[PDB]
């Protein structure tokens, strides 16, 4: 059962992968670029607000 | 001397039957068949100290009831519905605790929320049936003069009763919870002996004294040495001054404050206690 | 020789992975302002289930929920009018998961009977009964109305076509009881941890595992997928949520405190991806602010411990449900 | 709009009465765990991937849920059963030579486990020491001796309160106590009277499981009410 464990991390082995920065800043910019539209970060006005 | 006792007293009940009605509305978790007679007998001796209590000291205190002759009949059939309607709910808490003990496989079965509801609901209306349908209607009116004379002037008040009234209203509020606390509390100490004898003999390698030793202590010290002489006025006149009667009766009444102290803690209703204070 | 090229292997990934981190997610992050105190209060408490819930999906509306209890039923609720639409008995009384189609059509239930059971809302019968897993199932979720994915105790995920009724492909090689499933917002990509510390990422055409993630220390309780689509946020039992992330291959921030010691059990993202809101066994949940790893509140309105956490697909509402056998929806 | 609220109310009604009669059903009814071992002998017990029984005595409805194969030595699904009123715990006491460490070890270490479990530390056990004429036949006539298997026999000595059985011998009784002790222990040491553990010793043509079980609950839930009201 070796030989399926060292061809899967071999699989695994060899990926494009960005640096941290790159992805940190990418999910920095989603969540400031959809903040306005978050119930939860930004309390809704109490009118349209489907529960209260 | 004697108002600041008694607005402690007040005070006392007061603290402690809200805080025990607020624990038990406020958390869902502390809603069960048991906790609603817990919510009954709080609210009953939470009556007992709004009206009950604070217009007798002021009686005491002042010596004269300035309130209508109507206010003193009402403030006397509260009090007498208050202190059968807290006793018989002891009685009922003691009978549930009885079934839930000694046959638990069928307690779920004949303790249920709807049937809890109809059997405080029954409490109650014994109650105000034993209460205000006699003080009311005038039939617990006495014949000898000094009673009329007292419930004739709207001035004083004071409690003259008839033999028969008073014979049933006790038997209905003590005697008969009495006999059925002693026996179920009897029984529950039995169950609680024999399985610590079967978990002695299993496992080789006092607490139910002291539980029930509490629970009918103070119950006892406070309503058995008033229904006591409140028997022995009717049966001998002269027997018991009127000093003694007023004294037994607010000793009954501290049990109410008394109460909370003893049924309501637990682990739970401590947690609960904490969180709103 | 096997054994020795593995080793090998696992080193490589480790320095490969030691190489991209250019920086700490946590010292691009603290510049930007923080989120501030979030105050959220009980708007709807959904009461009728007798025994403890584990498991709850939003509906794609947002407006119906189902929940699974041991009491073998599968109610649906109204969260707006707090009303019972539906109330489907089960078989079997042990469930530890359920599902929404998305379409609305179709719900899904399993448990300790190793058997996934679809039940057609309009039509309440069972539509399926989906068997082939050796062990209990812990997560199901609806790719379209008619492929499932299951993931069982077997130490395998499974994905199911209704209409057929057999497994069209099952994901291997996984060294623990799976104990949750998210998937990707385009449905191709889907994650799974279990019990081993391992938390991996699948391809749900092909049928192969892409990565691997292993920064855990114990059991993986719960899972859940960024919005964005390219990260995925873990709750273990070791007391501590981690952020990994799919392009960078290694975790990027670490969710936890002193103060708490006990396992995470359920986790989601907001709309926005800003607050993690994580279930707790201290019987109250947790609002994390996934970019600076600062706790930003608390839900505290539970007395069981929260066995299951969702939020609306509009982002408006969080429901959780405990083992209390009470549904609260916060706001 | 308010027609299908109120069609919408209807439903919530006669949900909420049908679920009001199953929660009578389900309050009425007690669900116990068989978690033997597979050599143990669930399957004589059971006798008398999950299998439900659903056996009453005495009007009262007992379901006993017994996992079937899930053979893993992590258990997440025990979890579940947090609700149950006992855990039936099936050992075979005469299985203290067999190594498919020892099978009687095995058992202990299970039991040690289930005992010292975050979810079920209020759930009682209830212990079955099944096979006890093949226990009695190696200890008597077998010329392997549990002291090699298990040193601490060679101090042990029978309990002076304990009570044999009408035609017993007396080396197959120490061997039976000593057994029963093993359990015992671990129950004592952790449980601070939340659980308790009840050891019977089962033959396989017993019949009376059903009641000792059937009496063994009822304990359980005495006990739990009496904790309860702090009488105990
Ligand atoms: C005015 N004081 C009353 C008079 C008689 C009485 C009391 C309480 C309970 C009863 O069953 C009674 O019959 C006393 O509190």
């Amino acid at each position: 059962q070796a030989r399926k464990l060292v061809e899967q991390l071999k699989m695994e082995a060899n990926i494009d992968r960005i640096k941290v920065s790159k992805a940190a800043a990418d999910l920095m910019a989603y969540c400031e670029a959809h903040a306005k539209e978050d119930p939860l970060l930004t309390p809704v006005p109490a009118s349209e607000n489907p529960f209260r | 001397g004697m108002g600041i006792v008694m607005s402690l007293i007040v005070l006392a009940i007061v603290f402690g039957n809200v805080l025990v009605i607020t624990a038990i509305a406020k958390f869902e978790r502390l809603q069960t068949v048991t906790n609603y007679f817990i919510t009954s007998l709080a609210c009953a001796d939470l009556v007992m100290g709004l009206a009950v209590v604070p217009f007798g000291a002021a009686h005491i205190l002042t010596k004269t009831w300035t309130f209508g002759n109507f206010w003193c009949e009402f403030w006397t059939s509260i009090d007498v519905l208050c202190v059968t309607a807290s006793i018989e709910t002891l009685c009922v808490i003691a009978v549930d605790r009885y079934f839930a003990i000694t046959s638990p496989f069928k307690y779920q079965s004949l303790l249920t929320k709807n049937k809890a509801r109809v059997i405080i609901l029954m409490v109650w209306i014994v109650s105000g049936l034993t209460s205000f349908l006699p003080i009311q209607m005038h039939w617990y009116r006495a014949t000898h003069q000094e009673a009329i004379n007292c419930y004739a002037e709207e001035t004083c008040c004071d409690f003259f009763t008839n033999q028969a009234y008073a014979i049933a209203s006790s038997i209905v509020s003590f005697y008969v919870p009495l006999v059925i606390m002693v026996f179920v509390y009897s029984r529950v100490f039995q169950e609680a002996k024999r399985q610590l004898q079967k978990i002695d003999k299993s496992e080789g390698r006092h607490k139910a004294l002291k539980t029930l030793g509490i629970i009918m202590g103070t119950f006892t010290l406070c309503w058995l040495p008033f229904f006591i002489v409140n028997i022995v006025h009717v049966i001998q006149d002269n027997l018991i001054r009127k000093e003694v009667y007023i004294l037994l009766n607010w000793i009954g009444y501290v049990n109410s404050g008394f109460n909370p102290l003893i049924y309501c803690r637990s682990p739970d209703f401590r947690i609960a206690f904490q969180e709103l204070l | 020789q096997l054994r020795q090229e593995a080793e090998q292997l696992k080193n490589q990934i480790r320095d490969a992975r030691k190489a991209c981190a250019d920086a700490t997610l946590s010292q691009i992050t603290n510049n930007i302002d923080p989120v501030g105190r979030i105050q959220m209060r009980t708007r709807r408490t959904l009461r009728g289930h007798l025994a403890k819930i584990y498991a709850m999906h939003w509906g794609t509306d947002s407006r119906l929920l189902v929940s699974a209890s041991q009491d073998g039923k599968l109610i649906i609720w109204d969260s707006y009018t707090t009303n019972k639409v539906h109330a489907i008995p089960l078989r079997s009384s042990w469930v530890m998961t359920c599902a929404y189609a998305p379409s609305g059509n179709y719900v899904a239930c399993g448990g300790l009977d190793n058997i996934c059971s679809i039940y057609n809302l309009k039509t309440v019968r069972v539509s399926r009964e989906l068997a082939g897993h050796t062990g209990y199932l812990s997560c199901c979720r609806f790719l379209d109305d008619n492929q499932i994915v299951t993931s069982s105790g077997d130490t395998t995920c499974a994905l199911w076509d209704i209409e057929t009724g057999q497994q069209t492909t099952t994901f291997t090689g996984h060294t623990g009881d799976v104990m949750s499933l998210s998937l990707a917002p385009d449905t191709r990509l889907f994650v799974s941890g279990a019990c081993d510390a391992s938390a991996k990422l699948w391809d749900v055409r092909e049928g192969m595992c892409r990565q691997t993630f292993t920064g855990h220390e114990s059991d993986i309780n719960a899972i859940c997928f960024f919005p964005n689509g390219n990260a995925f946020a873990t709750g273990s039992d070791d007391a501590t949520c981690r952020l990994f992330d799919l392009r960078a291959d290694q975790e990027l921030m670490t969710y936890s405190h002193d103060n708490i010691i006990c396992g995470i059990t359920s986790v989601s993202f907001s709309k926005s991806g800003r607050l993690l809101l994580a279930g707790y066994d201290d019987f109250n949940c947790n609002v994390w602010d996934a970019l600076k790893a600062d706790r930003a509140g608390v839900l505290a309105g539970h007395d069981n411990r929260v066995s299951c956490l969702g939020v609306t697909d509009d982002g408006m509402a969080v429901a959780t449900g405990s083992w209390d056998s009470f549904l609260k929806i916060w706001n | 709009q308010r027609n299908e609220e109120k069609a919408q109310r209807e439903a919530n009604k006669k949900i909420e009465k049908q679920l009001q009669k199953d929660k009578q059903v389900y309050r009425a009814t007690h669900r116990l765990l068989l978690l033997g071992a597979g050599e143990s002998g669930k399957s004589t017990i059971v006798k008398q991937g999950i299998f439900e029984t659903k056996f009453q005595v005495d009007k009262v409805n007992f379901h006993m849920f017994d996992v079937g194969g899930q053979r893993d030595e992590r258990r997440k699904w025990i979890q579940c059963f947090n609700d149950v009123t006992a855990i039936i715990f099936v050992v075979a006491s005469s299985s203290y030579n067999m190594v498919i460490t020892n099978r009687l070890q095995e058992a202990l270490n299970l039991f040690k486990s289930i005992w010292n479990n975050r979810w079920l530390r209020t759930i009682s056990v209830i212990l079955f020491l099944n096979k006890q004429d093949l226990l009695a036949e190696k200890v008597l006539a077998g010329k392997s001796k549990i002291e090699d298997y298990f040193p601490e026999f060679a101090r042990y000595t029978t309990p002076e309160d304990a009570t044999p059985e009408p035609g017993e011998d007396p080396r197959v009784t120490r061997a039976k106590y000593f057994i029963r002790d093993e359990f015992l222990r671990i129950s004592t040491a952790s449980g601070d009277g939340r659980h308790y553990c009840y050891p019977h010793f089962t033959c396989a043509v017993d019949t009376e499981n059903i009641r000792r079980v059937f009496n063994d609950c009822r304990d359980i839930i005495q006990r739990m009410h009496l904790r309860q009201y702090e009488l105990l």
